[PDB]
């Protein structure tokens, strides 16, 4: 479980 | 009236020109802003990083990684209520979500 984070505030 | 059944009012539509004005002050290319522009906005809004990411997660209902004036207005509305000493539900109710992303077939 990771997923494609498209949030530029977290990036990860 | 015309419908009666469906008489919905998008809360952002009443104070949209303001978030719209702020949208233009971030230099909107092809009618949107990138993560960088909305980032610096949320940067100086003085909100926690977690909330900022959560607001973005609500704002881009279109899921194009870019914020149109609709989506940015949604984000700014969430930030405004934050500033006014409220919390955002972290969810998209039918009066928060722009009808611009509702494709029915």
């Amino acid at each position: 479980f990771n997923y494609e984070s498209t949030n530029p505030f977290t990036a990860k | 009236g015309p419908l009666g059944s469906d008489d919905v009012e998008w809360v952002v539509g009443k104070d949209k020109p303001t978030y719209d004005e702020i949208f233009y002050t971030l230099s909107p290319v092809n009618g949107k802003i990138t993560g960088a522009n909305a980032k610096k906005e949320m940067v100086k809004s003085k909100l926690p990083n977690t909330v900022l990411g959560k607001i973005w997660k609500l704002a881009d209902v279109d899921k194009d990684g870019l914020l149109d004036d609709e989506e940015f207005a949604l984000a700014n509305h969430l930030i405004k209520v934050k500033l006014e000493g409220h919390e955002l539900p972290a969810d998209l109710p039918p009066h928060l979500v722009p009808p611009s992303k509702r494709r029915h077939e």
